[PDB]
Parts: structure tokens; C-alpha cells; sequence
């Protein structure tokens, strides 16, 4: 901090990249409710049955739990307690966003999302 | 400066450094939608039954009514984070759609002091003794080391205070809410204590209305520490993305004819300053 | 560009980023003396013994 | 680094502090010499029995080694094998130095350098 | 098959519009093309390795 | 330097090129899959092999 450099040497900045998220034009609807759990940017969200934002997980059990069902794709990340505003409209990338692991291929990727509003496509 | 001989070269001066802080603002968009169901129904800038004016006109008046409260939430945003910053040195922005954060200003967490006027025996001597304690730790970690001149009570807290005891300021004559007491003289030395009482009441965001000023406490705040209002881009088609204070936003649906109404601004409430006040609590 | 029937909306393409680099100047500081010694004897082009 | 970020917050972006050396009006004396020990900057040297720059320390051996008399102060960084170019004279800073333990107070810094062209007073 | 131009033969066109909330933009050509050789047995084809 | 909206414009400028040079490519790319094999054959996810 205290001193300059007089010498010679190099460095980089750094690198940027563009992150792009939608892939189409549906309406967008948003909200926000409760979190239960750490959500970390575009993370698909489910709702335990507290009513809280836990993220989707599928094998959540004879009968699946209601974190079984995928709803949101959050927008900014936020800890136990916080509230999280997400999405439940639009058309989404299939890469930016965060899934984990047994969700991989495509086809699942959207079979999670038949039938809402919600949308995962591929960019061209 | 310092003495040397006539003879001698001299002596060389240390100098000193800098700190810096760098902070965002955060974003504020309420609107309302307009139905059918507000612009057929009778306002009271109306005549009475007889349609004089058409429905045009008084969508018209509402629409100027809500352009006129916008304009009001802001500015109660406003007064909000001025509040925060001067009271905690952090500001808890909160909100159905936007996450906990805290923005901190950086306020030594010595001045955010706690002690307790229930036990018997306290004085006056005694607060006022506190409260010279509080401009003693004040004074030393400012930079400009200015004295504080006012003391903002909360209600319980000037309850406490004279329940155990025993121009400007004419700005605020005809204002709800925050009422100049009297500067007590007393033995401070320092500081002269003028006394104000702040006890507004604003709506929460979850409209449980509670106090702008922490009602069991004391803060203490000078004039010295010029905070700058601040205010980031506005992410809009309208305006070209710029900064500004406000800006109010109207579009519509095809069918049914629903118009919507959105303003959309990014305050933020800054001190320049922040070690040039403290918060004194005294009760539970 | 890629094919889309004339019913459906349409294809999204992404995009690319940025790379940096930097560099710093080194420094030069030669220097000369200059005597009594080297400005008092003779340069070639001077006649003999009267210079 | 892709996402901007959308939310509030605070960040600390450092804090800088002048680093003045000089406490006199003397004259500098400069040289460059080969290096044996890695430098730091503004740190004392002295020269072992190879010739080369040693930083300084005392209590060196029955028989004081050749590194515990100081000689000049260090101004570049440099590793074993490179040179180094080292103040020998003027008039230096007290605290803007490199002193290690048991060379603490101001009487001992100043009986390091007693008699050179270096001279090491305080500032103001 | 695009209102813009009139449903007039073109080479490409573009075309932009957006939301309102939030400020999303979007960008779109439309095009149709064929390339058609009239004479198409005036061209061979000889693949000569592996 | 550059404003938000002079940000906006230059990549609308970018993208108007690139829309461009993508027809132009896919015109060339037809132009060269016809005089290879006397046919080509449209892909692509939303369209039909044809």
C-alpha cells in the first residue's frame, strides 16, 4: 500500500465474460418469499412444507416431499432467514443456471419444468 | 511547529494517510396498476353525481394523485435511510424482494455504547456525565474532532431522563413530531446540550408501524458530519439509463386496457463522516 | 445463422468476452565526469608544439 | 468475474501511508552490489567474507563477523544472486527501516551508525 | 412472413422491440434464401481418397 | 467514459453487423453445399430435416 513500484514487470486486469440467462420471450412473473436454506444466483428453488425456499432436489421422500416439485429460479443469493426474490415466468438458459448433480442431461432439465410458465432452452 | 536553534539545519515533518470507502446504492420500484375498477368510481375532486367532468379526467386526477404519492414514497425512503445512518452507522436494507444486506459506513463500535438509568441512585450528574463521556469518544476518534452540539431523544428515553431528574430551531415550530426541548446548560464544558424529541411514527414494510427513532436510546450528532445523498443509474428504457432522483414510468396491456404506473429510483443515504455521533442506549 | 420454421419465435446466440494486459517502463541513467584532467590535454587536430 | 452486482453494500478499497526516508539535508551515496541473502526493501546490509550483501545482524562469530558492522541501506528488492543498489549516504528516518529484534530503541540505531555518512535521526 | 416491410421479399430484415418490466431488448432478422443452380448437372464431384 | 446508453449502442451496432455476417454465412454455406452435392439438406432444432 505505502510504496510505488519503480521497477518493470506485467500483470493481467483480469477477464470478463457475459453471462446470458434468457433464451425467449415468455412473460416474466417474480416474487419473493422466504428462505430455509443458502441460494446461491440462479439456483431452481423448491418449497418444503414449511413453506420456506429450500433449493430443488429431487429423492426427497414412501411419498416425496413438496421439495420433490421445482417452482422458482431465484435471482440474488441469500442465506437462511433472508427472503429471495425469484422468477416464475420466462424462458431460461440451460447452462447459466444452477442445477446439481443426477440433473445433467437435457432432457431432465426440462422435463423438471413440463409444465409451468418456466421454459429451459438452449442457446443457438 | 517546531523549535530548533538559528544555527542548526531543521527538522522534517511526518505527514499522514488516507482510508477509503466505496459503497452502492440499493433500488426502490413500487407502482401501481390501474383497472377499470379505479377510474369508474367517484373521487372527491368530483361533482357530486352529475358528470361534468368525464372519466378521461378523472383518470386525469388519479393518475396525478398517484404521480404525487410516488413522489411522497420516496421521499419518506429518503428520510428513512437518513435516519438509519445517523442512528446505527449501518443501514439494514430489507424487503419483500431484496435481500438482507447491511451496508456499514464504518462507525467505531466504541460510540455505540450501552449503560442503564433504572438502578437507584442515578443523578442528573450522573446522564449528563454519560452523555460527556460520549462526546469525549466522539471528539477523539473524528477526524475533525468537532464537538457534538444536539442530543436526539427518542420518547422513553427523555421519559427516563426527566422522570429521574428534577433561526434554526425555529424551523420546526409548526412540525409534528420532533420538538426543540431547551439547550440545558449544565456542567458539561465541552458541549452545549440542546435537547431535541423525536417521536415520528412511520409504516414498516409490514405496515406495523413503528418509531424512527429508537425510543430507548440517545443519539448525539453534530452538524460535522455532511453526509452526501446518493443516488445510482436508473435501469430504464426512459431516461437513457441515467442517474436521477425518481423517475416515474407509465405503459399499458391491449385487453383489457389495464394502464400500469411504476416510478423507480436508487437512493442512498451516505455520511461523509461517520464517527461524528454515537448512540447512547439507557434502558431495557 | 440457423434454420427456424416461419410459425416459431426464434433462436438465442451468446456472445464473447475480454482479455488484459499490462506492462511497466524501466529505467535509464547513464552519466559522465568531467575533470580538469580530460579537458587540459591535447585533440589530435592540433598543430605541434604550440597547440 | 461475469455477474454484476445488482445489490447494495460496502467496500473497503484500502489505505495508503507515505513512507518518508530522509531526516537530514546530506548528500545520497549510491552502489550496487552483488547480493548473497534475499533483500527486502529499506532493510540494513551489511557485506559477509565473500564480498557479497548480507542484511545486517549482530552477535556473529569469539571473533565479530564482518556482518555485524553495518554499511548501507537497501532500496530495491532482490533474491540471492542479484544486486542490490544501496544507499551509503544522507540522513535517514528512524521507523521507515528494517530493524529486526533486539535492535529496538533509538540509542542503539544511532550507535549502529555513529560514524558513517549515514546518519539516522527521527522525524517530527 | 414479418408485418415489418409488408410481407415484401427481402434479402434479410432486421427488427427490435422490447419489455417494459424489466428493461429486456430484443433483437431479430428474419431471412429466406435458396440457392439454386438452374443448370444443375454443370458441376462434378471426384472424392479421391480414403 | 462511455454513458450506459452509449454502451447500448454500441453493442446494438455489433449486433446489427453480426446479424449480417451470419445471413451472409449462411447464404455462402448453402451456395457451397449445393455446388458439392447437388443438395442440401435444412437442419437445425426448430426446423424439419429436409
Amino acid at each position: 500500500t505505502s510504496l510505488p513500484n519503480y521497477l518493470a514487470g506485467n500483470g493481467d486486469l483480469g477477464s470478463w465474460e457475459p453471462t446470458q440467462i434468457f433464451a425467449g420471450e415468455a412473460d416474466i412473473v417474480t416474487e419473493g418469499g422466504a428462505a430455509g436454506a443458502d441460494i446461491e444466483i440462479y439456483q431452481v428453488i423448491a418449497k418444503n412444507a414449511a413453506g420456506a425456499m429450500v433449493p430443488h432436489d429431487p429423492t426427497a421422500t414412501e411419498v416425496p416431499a413438496p421439495q420433490s416439485v421445482a417452482i422458482g429460479i431465484a435471482a440474488q443469493p441469500a442465506k437462511s432467514g433472508q427472503n429471495v426474490p425469484y422468477y416464475i415466468g420466462g424462458v431460461f438458459n440451460h447452462a447459466a443456471l444452477g442445477w446439481h448433480a443426477s440433473l445433467d442431461t437435457l432432457a431432465k432439465r426440462q422435463a423438471v419444468f413440463d409444465r409451468t410458465n418456466i421454459h429451459i432452452g438452449n442457446l443457438y | 511547529a517546531p523549535f530548533v536553534a538559528p544555527n542548526v539545519q531543521g527538522r522534517v515533518i511526518k505527514e499522514s494517510g488516507y482510508n477509503t470507502k466505496t459503497f452502492k446504492p440499493a433500488y426502490v420500484k413500487p407502482k401501481h396498476v390501474i383497472d377499470p375498477n379505479m377510474i369508474i368510481p367517484r373521487q372527491p375532486g368530483e361533482a357530486l353525481g352529475t358528470g361534468t367532468l368525464s372519466i378521461a379526467q378523472r383518470r386525469d386526477r388519479v393518475i396525478a394523485y398517484l404521480l404525487m404519492k410516488h413522489r411522497a414514497m420516496h421521499e419518506n425512503t429518503w428520510e428513512w435511510m437518513a435516519a438509519q445512518a445517523a442512528q446505527y452507522g449501518y443501514v439494514d436494507v430489507q424487503g419483500q424482494d431484496y435481500p438482507l444486506v447491511r451496508v456499514d459506513f464504518g462507525r467505531d463500535a466504541a460510540l455505540t455504547m450501552t449503560t442503564d438509568w433504572t438502578a437507584a441512585g442515578v443523578t442528573l450528574m450522573d446522564m449528563i456525565a454519560d452523555l460527556r463521556d460520549g462526546q469525549r469518544l466522539v471528539s477523539d476518534k473524528s477526524m475533525s474532532g468537532t464537538v457534538i452540539r444536539d442530543y436526539v431523544f427518542g420518547g422513553d428515553a427523555w421519559d427516563q431522563f426527566v422522570k429521574v431528574g428534577g433561526n434554526v430551531t425555529r424551523l420546526w415550530d409548526d412540525v409534528e413530531g420532533v420538538q426543540y426541548m431547551g439547550e440545558l446548560v449544565g456542567a458539561n464544558g465541552a458541549g452545549r446540550m440542546r435537547i431535541w424529541v423525536n417521536t415520528q411514527k412511520y409504516r414498516d414494510q409490514n405496515d406495523q408501524e413503528q418509531f424512527l427513532m429508537k425510543q430507548k436510546a440517545v443519539m448525539g450528532i453534530s452538524s460535522a458530519i455532511e453526509g452526501v445523498r446518493c443516488f445510482g443509474a436508473i435501469l430504464d428504457k426512459g431516461a437513457g439509463y441515467q442517474a436521477l432522483d425518481y423517475f416515474p414510468k407509465m405503459w399499458d396491456q391491449e385487453d383489457p386496457s389495464v394502464e400500469y404506473l411504476m416510478s423507480q429510483g436508487a437512493p442512498l443515504m451516505v455520511p461523509a463522516d461517520p464517527n461524528a455521533s454515537f448512540l447512547l442506549t439507557v434502558m431495557s
